[PDB]
């Protein structure tokens, strides 16, 4: 309905529909323009079969078919890794084990996509209404039900690094054994000194040990 | 934010039971200001929510010999389940008449009885007080990022 | 000022039942509401407590009676709306009352005779009364857009 | 119980000015702070909380009580 | 004028969904009943659900586990729509095994006595020919909504992960109000309520659940007078 | 499961009649609740009394104006709907009125009958001038809430015979209000607030409490239905 939206406000929301990010699992607009899908499709991100084949093993991380002509294609996904704003381009799967294939289908999603289709957000249930002020100067007021229900969430990767360099006193060492510093501080280091993966970490926490070789000493 | 230009910050995330809710229990999940719409002259986004509804219950139009219907007949947009989703093109969507008319026919859900009056408006109830509030409020579904 | 203004608007194009029932007091009237045989926009005749400043416009006229009376700072009865009554329910109670649809402009200067010619504490809880109130009555006014 | 407990306008027309009484309950703030960080040095120039105190009170509060209440002069060199 | 003392009767339409009518009411107080049973039923009421589970092989759920084609954080979304009822108070610990190719379901979950699943139609999973999962789910009782950052305790383990639990039973609760057919112009109203839960029980217990916890806070608001 | 904290409700007097009611912290959603159906069960669910049809002598339904007394009928009609009245009986009884002469007409100059009685004495009627000519029959009756005037015929059986509104709640408004209270660092809970103002009559404690009965018992319906425990204390 872009015809009956003011020039300005279409201009507003068609560049504003580029911030939004990819949530959890994401569901096609239940009313929108057709061409999304060829606006998901063109856009690489979503596995498109290179040949036409049958499916011969489905899981989250890899899609293998057997081609007519009888090689044998495995398409890798990407699962939780970081695109360069910090979203999440996990890719979720639609094919079955043994469905049939055609070139250019659609075998895995992409991040905010389902089905092959563009999927940006999720349909809720509106109520044109003052409500008490909380929706004042187009504030929103939304229900629990988007919080319990895991609608409106979405999977944000941070990267952080840091490097152990030689400088003109000594080399820094990725070391375990940080000085002035409690046991339980570093309960949750590996021997080399480094966070071990899936450990539940929180601000001002110890990630990597790093120490510097040492200082003018008064 | 929604697809017309429309956007906001989050100011209260209510709970379940103090939402207001429809005539079968079903709470709405987002209250939207109606001040802003008429000044932001973006009508659109009312027009989405109306037909949103009609993609969340199906409509059954067949042989009711009118000019939308017969247009949603020769389209093919004439028998559609509820849930399944729709395609209005930016400049070749559906038509005043064809919103209003397939409002007049949204299949029922329970008791027989369909929910959205053709004004395209409901009576929905307190969550707080528990009275019903005076009006028809206009509900539907957005389409929100 | 949406809320304020269906609150104390005329009943025009509005179905008004009740109209033109006597009411003892305020209270009466909101328990009549809560019952629904009144509409908030229904010319009634509404009596007020003493304290009760009466509008500007209301020195002029008087009751008649053969002996002396001072409507000024005792009590009196009125021909207006509901809504009229709980607008200035929020208005402090030396305020004159106001008898007249509110909307944007007649609220400015209601606050700025208000700010005025009262104190900052009161001019504060007083605005503080409207915003409530303009709230609590915007989600009952059944605005919305189809 | 907040900022505007103190009554504005009763400190307006006991002071007459808004820059006098504000520089005025500042220096009366100050004086009660030095006093509360004395450590027993029983310093003379230093004069208390004259109002009613909690157990934990900003002390422009305090100096905006006094100053309210009447119990507190000032005048200019 | 005339006092009747209000009656509560009960129709039943499915298996887990009724009506409840009481004909006798006050004017003007059949919605405001109606609002306080649903807001009671809707929000606290006493139930089950899975707080944390531990796969085996898995230490986050952002990982995959090697063989299906959910990743782990859809299994925590299949997982926290899985209807249970926990007769204990302390947490009890169900187990999911499946090896080889199929569809695990809450149908192929080991409930331990004491502890039921309700919708065994529920899907979890699928599993190719080397997809081989193990789940230890925590399950707890409580009520309302409690998130994931207040359901993790345990530091040491590092593979048991939390997940968010929706204990209420309740699926929606609605209101309705008409006119008596007694001929007075006071117009009492009939309140019919219509409750619909999950499996976990029927809704008459529910309502009795709400209307245990409403007379007793009107109880308290009433025993401390006079 | 078990609640940590238990309400406990307090009250602030402020009036004979007006006054406050404040309840120590309840659970998140839990203040709306309480606070409509306590403010709805005490406006409507208490049993009181009150006129119902009030008859003057010579005059009409149609004839507004009474002879010897400056109030309109309208006025009149007004401070008889104001004057509070307590029965016994379970039926309508007829109370007299009767004054001649001029001066001030009040509640005081009010004979009730046996098993009626009225609280407010002190409040004014009506005033007289020269021949008094004040000869009225008012209706009482024993009901519960608030009813508008209705009439049932009483006009056709005789022409003095008006209906009156009548206000048998003696609560005269009730208004709730629910804010926030932070307790052992959980912003989320509801107190709740309750402003009663009723009549002179019944003292306000005494209509909460009623309220809280009806409540109780109105609740206790869905108690038979099954005995469910729930966390308590």
């Amino acid at each position: 309905f872009l015809e009956h939206d003011d020039a300005n406000r279409a201009l507003m929301g068609a560049n504003m529909m580029r911030q939004a990010v990819p949530l959890i699992k994401s569901e096609s607009p239940l009313v929108g323009t057709g061409m999304e899908y060829r606006s998901a499709a063109d856009a690489g991100d979503v596995v498109k079969a290179e040949k036409a084949g049958v499916v011969q093993e489905v899981s989250a991380d890899y899609i293998t078919t057997t081609n007519d002509d009888g090689t044998y294609i495995t398409y890798r996904l990407a699962k939780f890794s970081r695109s360069n704003q910090g979203t999440s381009v996990n890719q979720k799967v639609i094919v079955a084990e043994g469905d049939r294939i055609i070139e250019g289908q659609v075998l895995a999603d992409g991040p905010a996509t389902e089905n092959g289709e563009m999927a940006l957000g999720k349909n809720l249930l509106v109520a044109f209404m003052p409500w008490e002020g909380h929706n004042y100067e187009d504030a929103i007021i939304l229900s629990q039900r988007l919080v319990q229900d895991d609608v409106l969430s979405s999977i944000h990767i941070e990267e952080h690094e840091v490097d152990a360099r030689d400088t003109k006193l000594g080399p820094e060492e990725i070391t375990r054994d940080i000085p002035n510093v409690s046991e339980e501080v570093l309960a949750d280091l590996d021997e080399r000194g480094i966070i071990r993966i899936g450990a539940e970490v929180v601000a001002g926490d110890i990630l990597v040990g790093k120490v510097t070789p040492k200082g003018e000493t008064e | 934010a929604g697809r017309h230009g429309n956007k906001g910050v989050i100011s209260k995330i209510n709970p379940i039971e103090d939402m207001p809710f429809l005539e079968d229990g079903t709470p709405v999940d987002i209250i939207l200001n109606p001040l802003a719409v008429p000044s932001r002259m973006n009508p659109g986004q009312v027009l989405e929510i109306h037909l949103g509804w009609l993609a969340s219950r199906g409509w059954d139009v067949s042989g009711l010999a009118e000019e939308w219907a017969q247009r949603l007949q020769v389209i093919g947009a004439d028998k559609v389940e509820p849930g399944t989703n729709v395609a209005t093109p930016v400049f070749d969507g559906a038509r005043e008449d064809e919103l209003a008319g397939l409002l007049q026919h949204t299949i029922p859900n329970r008791d027989g009885e369909r929910m959205v009056l053709p004004s395209g408006k409901a009576r929905l109830f307190d969550g707080r007080s528990g009275e019903p509030f005076p009006e028809p409020i206009s509900v539907g579904y957005m389409y929100i990022l | 000022v949406l809320g304020l203004f269906f609150l104390t608007t005329d009943s025009e194009g509005r179905s008004p039942k009740g109209e033109g029932r006597a009411f003892g007091s305020s209270a009466e009237a909101i328990m009549a509401f809560d019952a629904g045989d009144l509409t908030l926009q229904a010319k009634i005749d509404i009596r007020f407590p003493v304290g009760t400043i009466p509008p500007r416009g209301f020195e002029p006229p008087a009751r008649e009676e053969g002996e002396p009376e001072w409507q000024q700072g005792d009590t009196f009865t009125l021909k207006t709306t509901l809504g009229r009554a709980l607008f200035n329910e929020l208005l402090p109670e030396d305020y004159p009352f106001v008898d007249y649809e509110v909307g944007k402009k007649q609220l400015s200067e209601i606050v700025n005779d208000l700010a005025e010619r009262y104190p900052k504490v009161i001019v504060a809880a007083t605005l503080d009364n409207l915003k409530a109130a303009g709230f609590f009555w915007a989600t009952r006014s059944g605005v919305t857009v189809a | 119980e907040g900022i505007i407990n103190p009554p504005i306008d009763e400190l307006l027309e006991a002071t007459d000015s808004k820059y006098s009484l504000v520089i005025y309950a500042a220096k009366r703030a100050r004086q009660i702070n030095a006093y509360y960080s004395q450590l027993g040095e029983g310093l003379l120039e230093y004069v208390g909380p004259l109002v009613d105190t909690h157990v934990h009170e900003k002390p422009l509060s305090i100096a905006l009580r006094e100053i309210n209440a009447g119990l507190l002069t000032s005048e200019a060199i | 004028l005339i006092a009747q003392r209000p009656s509560l009767t009960e129709e039943v339409v499915d298996e887990f969904r009724s009506r409840f009518v009481i004909e006798p009411l006050e004017p003007g107080f059949g919605y405001t009943l109606g609002n306080s049973l649903r807001r009671t039923l809707l929000s606290s009421i006493p139930g089950a659900a899975v707080t944390s589970i531990r796969i085996d092989g898995v230490l986050h759920e952002f990982t995959t586990v090697p063989g299906v084609k959910e990743d782990v954080t859809d299994l925590i979304l299949n997982i926290k729509q899985l209807v249970v009822s926990s007769e204990h108070d302390e947490p009890v610990v169900m187990y999911l095994r499946k090896q080889g190719p199929g569809l695990v379901t809450a149908a192929d979950i080991a409930p331990p006595a004491g502890v039921e699943v309700h919708n065994p139609d529920l899907v979890l999973a699928t599993l190719n020919g080397k997809g081989k999962l193990e789940m230890e789910l925590t399950v707890e009782r409580g009520r309302g909504y409690v998130s994931a950052v207040q359901n993790k305790q345990v530091g040491q383990e590092i593979g048991r992960i939390p997940v968010d639990s929706i204990y209420s039973p309740v699926l929606k609760v609605t209101y309705k109000v008409e006119a008596t057919r007694v001929e007075q112009r006071t117009d009492f109203d009939k309140l019919i309520v219509d409750v619909e839960t999950k499996q976990a029980m029927r809704p008459r217990d529910a309502m009795a659940s709400a209307g245990k916890t409403l007379v007793e806070l009107f109880g308290l608001a009433r025993e401390l007078n006079i």
